[PDB]
């Protein structure tokens, strides 16, 4: 006996996540109306015919059996229902793979085919087939409330208009998380990464946290918000976990701004 | 003119030589003589060089009028390693 | 002062820099500053070109930017407690 | 101007007030310039006496419209009306390159005859100026010798003589100059591409990669946790190498090595010790010498086809590769024969060459000349005259396939004789029309393939997309194999068409999606060489993971052509995730001796040159369509339709074609006395800077580097600083930098 | 704006279009983890869901008379329970061991294939799979400590012919230290960058674990 060796490189999910999928058409330039601009959305125009007129003929000289609607209700029905929600324990080979079900039990099942096999990775929320626990799907995870926690979902209404005196520590905090994002061209001819990080310090009260509200109003990232207290947790190792989540929504919701109020907080309270 | 050829002759990059160089010579003399001589011109080890004349390999037992030759004609000289009999007895 | 020299010169690179900028002289001016300092040198340099509305950084914007950085942040510097550790 | 103005607004302003237009508003001006157009769309004929006005409105429209930057505007006018030609007249030097960039831009898509007229536009607007370089490279996309020749000999500056001399050397293009020309020697040697291995050297020795590179390091082997085996190691082995000049496998004591592989592996393994000698005609042939003696009968014709290997891409001014090849194009063995004629063809490949035609033509009349060398004749006569549409390899092509039995076109090594003559008609166009008729008298189902094969070439890289419903349609017909063969022709000529342009090309990826989910075996065994055509040294992600999707494939040929896909996909670019990959499949497919050797030849092309090397057929910002490269890998892909019985079986030498595609990706700077002359240049991929005006980047997410440095696929470099001034605008390949007089002031 | 009119029809025409192409093709639901259907090999898919049985893991953990040829498995099926099996007729008695996790059928439980050892999924993503983007090039002044770090991680790997010759033993550990930002991490990355084996990457915070002995669990399952 052999053991399988997959076909795909490493174990984790595709990187991109959200994209335009199949209408991923091509970037016409320029955005003015001219000819040229016309004539490219001619070209793609006549793609898209010829390409309705192959897939009309196709399915027009294809079985009864197998039909868009068709193959559809044959994946139904080869998913049944219920369908049940395992985790997915390991990827054993492209179409083998250890899931785990939520009574604890681990089943070496198959990866059917229509299964999005680039969604699987270790720990993923997996959708079995009730009977024989087949991977018949990938359950796209719903936000969590910690991710719910940290987003800001509505922007603040203090603008950078209600801040006074503060001048030069608005563009010291616009060059690093405004400037980046609605001017980009100015460090790319720099040739410089915009400035990393940026702390704000001062006596209480005197507009840190005014400041970080006036950026999450016109700000175009998502705004996370966490209060360094809050990396205080009550058990071992949660801290640093909460902490690579925060980062890890960060990640998910690029491009992001991630305000760590009152981090001294985390230290100077026991 | 006077049969006597204006052969222009390529030479290898490693002889870091003016690689527009010309030989002069006669033509009712054979590939051996053509080939020592332009072994000797341009400070060359005869047994290890092939010529090239017309766009053919020259055989050396023909003469020149013979091969094919004429006037203002192109020759291209070719570094040997192992001559060719000894090539040939290698295997 | 020869290590901090190269680390200019790597992240400078891409910059828009001047034609006569000494970066042995920028080198010098930061004798015990980590690679992380002279990174943060550069960028600023070329911010505080950009905020002059400047395509070129120039050899004054490298000094602003060790004075920023080396000098005015020194207080904020990991760089002599952790020495003791190392 | 309010309402739908039907040969109105234009009638009022005709007949009234005939003042200065702009008086009237920029926005009323446009309005007008549009009725204009569309008035003179529904004129006819006997309307000519109905637009004197009309030529006043437009001589006055187009200065306006370049008053105010709107010249792009302007141009939509003069396109539509047909009538661009006195545009050149009022082309004034603050906008010469924009409007020369926007009728550029557009030439993608108009169809013909518009196509060179707006071609002949810009060039003239080019000339004007005396811009040189960017007209040759207009002319070189009108493939007018006369055009290239008279741009050559207008421009009386010697440097910028030289700089289009080094872009005809790469374009493949060749022009025999008089000798009262000054700088003819040199200028020649620039043309012939004769220093090309000497600057090829000079690079490595400077970006120290001169170490040869064995197999085994390709394979990493020692991280997994045969004569085909053999076979395919020397195949890495030449790709992994190619143009270097040295390796510790086969310039060492490479008997051993040779003799390991067996039967026509022999062949390959020693044809490959030409591959490491890529260029270098003096120097390679020097080695092939010692196998030139060889008595085993594998050795001595693959030392042949090495040597053509060894000169291809330089044109020698004595023809070494013609001397040592032609006593063996008749030769009573088949081998030696096939060695000869494919040597000859890779070494003067776009040549047209009278002399050589003529010596290689016979063979393929000859009656001891087999199907195999037959069709390697008709590649090879295909080869020198590609894009010429020779006639006399047209006749004596059409006459060779009409005169084989019916029973003898069943053979694959046929479908190679409309490959050569398809490669004479290369880019032509409405030129196969003599030769479909021609076609049409040959049995089918032969016929179908021979006549979608010549006409695929004629169109190919031009992005007509009626021959492409016309492919669609016979792709649509799907057979319940044998009838089916030019199915998967048509599918590669989806590629070979839309290759033009960039939406094209993105287009029919779907297209090509769709044809492997819908079509059948043999429709969908040709997809994957689409994808490498169409992406060739290109790896962008969306073909890779499509091709990897396909991989482990349940038809054996759609995994080998996937395979192979992926290897040419990332041809060249050194790509990690690709080697990952590779490696990933070489473990999953060690047990399948066919899909393992396709893994090692992916690999090997992965890392063609040592990364220094590109596959890619468009040069000069991916404008210029070089038609030997375009040759080689349509040799190539055709013949992996039958991977089966050509590549996994004997016929693997045919992968030697892919030595007519290598080109280095190169940007080496030359002072005006062609010295090497390092310089910061920012590398970047490449933006689209049509329309938006004033100074817009042309590069995005770009670093800084000296300029002997490899351009990846659509990076545009630019010059960091200003001390230096190109002498082309284009900053690829040999570009020859002149001191800037402003600089320093 | 001459063009504008007509640049509108068509792009209302193509986003129709593409729509009628996904009316057909497909590219929907992607909340149930459903690939394209281009993708779709539903036939197979059927006969893999009859002929390939579902297996349960358990773990073997005696094997009784294995030198006779009636070999009996005592295997624990998980949180399912405890049985005493035989081997399937298509696996080998010696790829069976005491104490390796196997997968089972569902009616007798034999054992029908060897799997794999557990591995925790944090464990797992902690090895790296897309490398960093910064080489050996991007570090100055560290020649000397690049040099040493590079012939003990680096250079056994890439060319281990050099050190068995010998009879040398290369360094199997690295302690890169210094003070902060001094480029420990930047040349770990270069090195991840660099190199060709298995690279894992492990932060120390990400070793504290709520409960007791699951941090040396962890490194033991590392
Ligand atoms: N410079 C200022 N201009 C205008 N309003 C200000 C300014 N500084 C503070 N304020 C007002 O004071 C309020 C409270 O100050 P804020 O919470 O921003 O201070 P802080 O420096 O972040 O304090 P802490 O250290 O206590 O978190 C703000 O909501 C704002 O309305
Ligand atoms: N020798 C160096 N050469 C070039 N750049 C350097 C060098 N050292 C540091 N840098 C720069 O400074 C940054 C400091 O980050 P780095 O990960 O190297 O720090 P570190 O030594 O791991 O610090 P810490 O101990 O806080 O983890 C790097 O990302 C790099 O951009
Ligand atoms: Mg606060
Ligand atoms: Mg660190």
């Amino acid at each position: 006996y052999e053991p399988p060796v997959p076909t795909r490189v490493g174990k984790k999910k595709k990187k991109t996540k959200g994209p335009d999928a199949a209408s991923k058409l091509p970037l016409v330039t320029p955005h003015t109306q001219c000819r040229l601009k016309l004539l490219k959305l001619e070209r793609i125009k006549d793609y898209l015919l010829m390409e309705e007129e192959f897939i009309r003929n196709q399915e027009q000289m294809k079985p009864l059996e197998e039909k868009q609607e068709e193959e559809r209700s044959k994946v139904d029905d080869l998913r049944g229902t219920p369908m049940s929600v395992g985790t997915l324990e390991e990827i054993i080979d492209d179409n083998h793979a250890i899931v785990s079900t939520s009574v604890g039990s681990e089943h070496y099942v198959s990866i059917l085919s229509f299964v999005d096999k680039d969604l699987l990775e270790p720990g993923c929320s997996v959708l079995l087939n009730h009977k024989v626990h087949a991977v018949i799907g990938v359950l796209m995870d719903d936000t969590d409330p910690l991710v719910t926690v940290m987003k800001v979902e509505k922007a603040p209404q203090e603008t950078y208009a209600d801040i006074g005196g503060l001048d030069n520590q608005i563009q010291e905090i616009k060059e690093s998380v405004e400037l980046p994002l609605t001017h980009p061209e100015y460090y790319e001819e720099m040739g410089i990464k915009p400035p990393k990080g940026v702390i704000l310090y001062g006596p209480p009260g005197t507009g840190k946290t005014l400041l970080a509200k006036a950026v999450a109003n016109q700000t175009s990232a998502t705004f996370l918000r966490v209060v360094g207290s809050e990396l205080i947790q009550k058990y071992l190792g949660d801290g640093p976990k909460l902490v690579r989540e925060l980062f890890r929504v960060a990640e998910e919701h690029a491009p992001s701004i991630v305000f760590i109020d009152e981090i001294d907080a985390i230290g100077t309270k026991r | 003119t006077t049969g006597i050829a204006t052969i222009e002759v390529f030479l290898p990059p490693r002889l870091k030589k003016d690689r527009k160089n010309l030989l002069e010579t006669r033509l009712h003399i054979t590939g051996r003589e053509l080939r020592s001589k332009i072994a000797e011109t341009f400070g060359l080890q005869e047994n290890y060089i092939k010529i090239v004349i017309n766009k053919k390999q020259l055989q050396l037992g023909k003469t020149l009028e013979e091969q094919g030759v004429a006037h203002n004609v192109k020759a291209m000289v070719l570094e040997l390693k192992q001559s060719e009999e000894d090539a040939r007895k290698n295997f | 002062l020869e290590g901090r020299t190269h680390i200019f010169k790597i992240h400078a690179r891409s910059m828009s820099v001047e034609r006569d900028i000494r970066f042995e002289l920028l080198a010098r001016l930061c004798p015990n500053s980590t690679g992380a300092e002279i990174r943060s040198v550069c960028t600023e340099a070329g911010m505080f070109a950009i905020r002059a509305r400047r395509k070129i950084a120039t050899e004054k914007d490298f000094l602003e930017a060790v004075n920023k950085v080396i000098k005015s942040y020194a207080k904020f510097s990991a760089t002599p407690r952790y020495m003791t550790y190392n | 101007m309010t309402m739908s103005g039907e040969r109105e607004c234009l009638k009022y302003r005709l007949v009234g007030s005939q003042e200065e237009l702009a008086s009237w508003g920029h926005e009323y001006v446009r309005h007008l310039a549009g009725e204009v157009a569309k008035e003179w769309q529904e004129l006819d004929d006997a309307e000519k006496v109905q637009r004197e006005p009309l030529l006043t409105l437009v001589k006055e429209i187009v200065p306006y419209n370049m008053a105010h930057n709107a010249e792009h505007e302007a141009c939509d006018l003069l396109m539509e009306i047909e009538q661009v030609d006195m545009l050149e007249k009022d082309i004034d030097e603050n906008a010469y390159a924009k409007v020369c960039l926007y009728l550029t831009s557009c030439v993608n898509y108009v169809p013909e005859p518009e196509n060179s007229a707006l071609l002949r536009c810009a060039l003239g607007v080019f000339r004007k100026f005396s811009r040189f370089p960017e007209a040759l490279r207009l002319a070189l996309m009108l493939n007018d010798m006369e055009l290239v020749e008279d741009i050559f000999t207008s421009c009386k500056d010697v440097v910028v003589q030289k700089q289009m001399a080094f872009m005809l050397g790469r374009h493949g293009v060749f022009l025999e100059l008089s000798e009262d020309v000054e700088e003819y020697e040199d200028l020649t040697e620039i043309m012939s591409n004769v220093q090309l291995n000497s600057n090829f050297l000079a690079l490595a020795r400077e970006l120290d990669i001169m170490e040869p590179k064995v197999p085994d390091d390709i394979y990493k082997t020692h991280l997994e946790n045969s004569a085909r085996m053999n076979l395919a190691s020397s195949f890495v082995n030449g790709f992994v190498n190619a143009a270097f000049g040295q390796d510790k496998l086969l310039t060492d004591d490479g008997n051993k090595w040779l003799y390991k592989n067996k039967d026509h592996g022999m062949l390959s393994a020693a044809a490959s010790l030409g591959m490491i000698l890529l260029w270098d005609v003096d120097g390679g042939l020097t080695q092939i010498d010692k196998y030139l003696y060889s008595s085993e009968d594998y050795i001595k014709s693959g030392a042949l086809l090495a040597c053509g290997i060894v000169n291809s891409g330089v044109r020698n001014e004595c023809d070494p590769a013609l001397a040592l090849l032609s006593d063996y194009v008749l030769h009573n063995s088949n081998t030696m024969r096939l060695g000869s004629i494919f040597g000859l063809g890779l070494a003067y490949a776009g040549s047209n060459r009278e002399d050589v035609l003529t010596l290689l033509l016979p063979v393929m009349g000859d009656s001891k000349s087999s199907m195999e060398v037959a069709g390697v004749t008709a590649l090879a006569c295909g080869m020198i005259a590609v894009g010429s549409c020779n006639g006399d390899v047209t006749s004596t092509i059409l006459q060779t396939i009409m005169e084989k039995s019916e029973t003898e076109l069943k053979d694959t090594y046929a479908r190679w004789l409309p490959l050569g003559l398809g490669l004479n008609h290369l880019g032509k166009g409405e030129a196969i029309e003599a030769i479909l008729a021609a076609l049409e008298v040959v049995s089918e189902p032969f016929r179908s393939f021979a006549n979608t094969l010549v006409d695929v070439c004629a169109y190919a890289g031009s992005g007509n997309v009626l021959k492409v419903q016309q492919l669609l349609h016979i792709c649509s017909e799907h057979f319940d194999a044998d009838m089916g063969a030019h199915q998967g022709v048509a599918v590669l000529g989806i590629a070979l068409i839309a290759m033009g342009e960039e939406i094209g090309a993105e287009m029919a990826l779907r297209t090509f999606g769709h044809l492997l989910r819908y079509g059948e075996p043999t429709l969908r065994r040709a997809v994957p060489l689409a994808l490498a055509l169409i992406s060739v040294s290109n790896p962008r992600l969306n073909i890779l993971d499509t091709l990897s999707k396909f991989s482990h494939d349940a038809d054996p040929e759609v995994s080998y052509n996937s395979i192979f896909a992926m290897g040419m996909v990332g041809s060249g670019t050194n790509n990690a995730r690709l080697a990952a990959m590779l490696r990933q499949l070489a473990q999953y497919h060690a047990k399948d001796p066919n899909n393992l050797f396709m893994v090692r030849l992916a690999q090997g092309l992965t890392h063609l040159g040592k990364g220094t090397l590109t596959l890619c057929p468009y040069h000069s910002d991916r404008q210029l369509m070089s038609q030997v490269a375009v040759a080689g890998l349509l040799t190539v892909l055709v013949s992996f339709l039958d991977v089966r019985n050509i590549i996994l079986g004997k016929s693997h030498y045919v992968l030697y074609g892919l030595v007519a595609a290598m080109q280095p990706r190169m940007l080496v700077t030359f002072d005006e006395e062609l010295r090497p002359l390092p310089v910061s240049v920012r590398v970047g991929q490449a933006v689209d800077v049509v329309g938006q005006a004033g100074k817009p980047k042309t590069i995005t997410g770009f670093q800084t580097h000296t300029t002997p440095v490899l351009l990846a696929h659509g990076e545009r470099a630019e010059l960091a600083t200003e001390e230096f001034l190109p002498v082309t605008p284009i900053l690829e390949g040999f570009v020859i930098l002149r001191k800037n007089p402003n600089y320093d002031l | 704006s001459t063009y504008s009119r007509q640049i509108k029809q068509v792009e209302d025409d193509i986003q129709q279009l593409l729509k009628k192409i996904n009316e057909l093709t497909g590219i929907k639901e992607s909340d149930t983890g459903l690939a394209p259907p281009a993708l779709w090999d539903l036939a197979a898919d059927k006969q893999t869901l009859q002929s390939e049985q579902p297996l349960q893991v358990a773990r073997c953990t005696k094997i009784i008379n294995a030198d006779s040829e009636d070999p009996k498995y005592i295997i624990n099926v998980k949180q399912f329970a405890k049985f005493v099996v035989d081997l399937s007729d298509q696996v080998a008695p010696t790829d069976i061991e005491e104490g390796m996790r196997v997968g089972v059928d569902r009616n007798k439980y034999q054992i029908h294939i060897p799997l794999p050892p557990k591995i925790d999924p944090t464990v797992t993503m902690m090895q790296v799979e897309e490398k960093p983007d910064v080489t050996y090039s991007d570090v100055g002044g560290c020649k000397e400590q690049i040099e040493k770090l590079r012939e003990v991680v680096e250079t056994p790997l890439l060319h281990p012919e050099r050190f068995v010759n010998l009879g040398i033993e290369p360094p199997k550990g690295v302690l890169l230290f210094g003070p902060p930002g001094t480029g420990k991490t930047l040349c770990a990355r270069a090195v991840a960058n660099r190199t060709d084996a298995c690279f894992i990457r492990v932060i120390g915070s990400e070793l504290v674990q709520k409960y007791v002995g699951e941090g040396a669990r962890m490194v033991r399952e590392l």
